[PDB]
DNA sequence: CCTGCATCCGAGAGCTGAGGAACCCAACCAT
DNA sequence: ATGGTTGGGTATAATGGGAGTCGTCTCGGATGCAGG
């Protein structure tokens, strides 16, 4: 009962991920807005 | 100039703490609001032109 | 224009009350409630029917139960031999006083609500729930205690401000307590941030609210208080472009799923 | 401080008044986690 | 009585692309 | 049958607001006032 909601490439880009960053409801001096659990970033050269 | 404008918005409140208070216990820390000024701070750095 | 300015002479074009004729007019209101209880008890009918069909005599014309209804009642109530239209003109003088006494105090309503601008209500809407409670407070007011009018009704036209900014103030309505839990959790979180110096996390917080208080419930109080925004708020420099051309529609199906 | 108008008891106390962004050796600021630069306006000056 | 002439108000001002502040108590319907 | 939500009440006395906006240029009509 789960569905695909995941982030894909937008048509026209692509390239080599250099970087990613995770930040979690917790960590220090994390201010993340009310409902959100955790952000994820990746960083694509 | 924005701090200006958030520090009147802050003596107004004080003022009127002062008026609907008590003034026979009174200290500073809890007539002092200071959600104006930080309001008109980042109302600066955030959005102005 | 300047709708605000304009009231505020209306209200000034009525003198203020001494002492005098402040208790003269709420006793006038007390007798007037007594004798329209006593009419209801000799006549058998209902004290809110009668009240009813004697403020509409009192007021007039002017102001628009109908015409048939209310002319029979009070053409049986000019049926009385004695001692009962005396009963009679006491309510009309009641209603009268009733009247003058609102009238009269329409500007502390004022003052009073000057004092919550800002919160989500203009000014003439506070005005306007302060004008009704201050009406409630004429009904319950009681002169015996030899106390002053303002006293008892500052209470009453604070209860109706405060009711009503609870009431109308979001777009999204939320109960009154848990209205009251917000402004007491911002009161906390404020006092808090002034002792910590710096923002205080969700664990301080619920700490500081106390029994039956952790972080979840915290976040979750903190969620549903967040306002809607506007559709048209404009985005960049330019007026030409707003919030809502960015929201694509979710609920149509697309042509692909159609096929 | 504050100061009884009558009696003239005086209370002090050091009240904390928030936070102020701090400009960067460059001369920008980091706002939101985001560069910023404050750009000089240029106006009618006061006078007569 | 007529006429013209200051005065005032309201509606205009190119296209495309990108851009983000009281509290308490008591009862009553919903589920 | 439990929280969630709604209504009523608090009694010394209190009785007319506040942010603001001044760097547009034109045109066409509606309108009130000057003259004869």
């Amino acid at each position: 009962d789960v569905k695909d909601t995941s982030l894909r490439v937008p048509p026209g880009e692509g390239g080599i991920v250099v970087r990613t960053v995770r930040l979690r409801r917790g960590d220090p001096g994390v201010e993340l807005k009310p409902g959100v659990r955790e952000v994820v970033r990746v960083y694509v050269a | 100039d924005q701090f200006r404008v958030g520090l009147a918005r802050l003596a107004r409140g004080v003022r009127e703490r002062m008026l609907m208070g008590s003034e026979d216990s009174l200290t500073p820390a809890k007539l002092v609001n200071s959600r104006p000024l930080e309001a008109a701070i980042r109302e600066f750095f955030s959005r102005s032109q | 224009s300047d709708p605000v300015r304009q009231y505020l002479h209306e209200i000034g074009q009525v003198p203020l009350l001494t002492l005098e004729e402040e208790v003269e007019l709420a006793r006038k209101v007390e007798e007037g409630m007594e004798a329209i209880k006593k009419l209801s008890e000799i006549t058998g009918l209902d004290p809110d029917l009668i009240r009813e069909v004697v403020r509409a005599k009192i007021l007039g014309s002017a102001r628009v139960l109908d015409p048939k209804t209310v002319e029979e009642i009070d053409q049986k109530l000019k049926s009385l031999p004695k001692e009962h239209k005396r009963y009679l003109h006491i309510a009309r003088e009641g209603e009268a006083a009733r009247q003058h006494l609102i009238e009269a105090n329409l500007r502390l309503v004022v003052s009073i609500a000057k004092k919550y601008t800002g919160r989500g209500l203009s000014f003439l809407d506070l005005i306007q729930e302060g004008n009704q409670g201050l009406i409630r407070a004429v009904e319950k007011f009681e002169y015996k205690r030899r106390f002053k009018f303002s006293t008892y009704a500052t209470w009453w036209i604070r209860q109706a401000i405060n009711r009503a900014i609870a009431d109308q103030a979001r777009t999204i309505r939320i109960p009154v307590h848990m209205v009251e839990t917000i402004n007491k959790l911002s009161r906390t979180a404020r006092q808090l941030q002034q002792e910590l110096g710096r923002e205080p996390t969700y664990e301080e917080i619920a700490e500081a609210m106390g029994p039956g208080w952790d972080a979840k419930r915290v976040e979750e109080t903190l969620k549903i208080a967040q306002e809607p925004v506007s559709l048209e708020t404009p985005i960049g420099d330019e007026k030409d472009s707003f919030y809502g051309d960015f929201i694509p529609d979710e609920h149509l199906p697309s042509p692909v799923d159609a096929a | 401080q504050l100061i009884h108008k009558d009696t003239g008891l005086i209370k002090e106390d050091e009240v904390f008044l928030g936070h102020i962004p701090l400009m960067t050796e460059d001369g920008s600021f980091i706002i939101n986690g985001a560069d910023r630069v404050i750009v000089s306006q240029i106006h009618r000056s006061p006078g007569v």
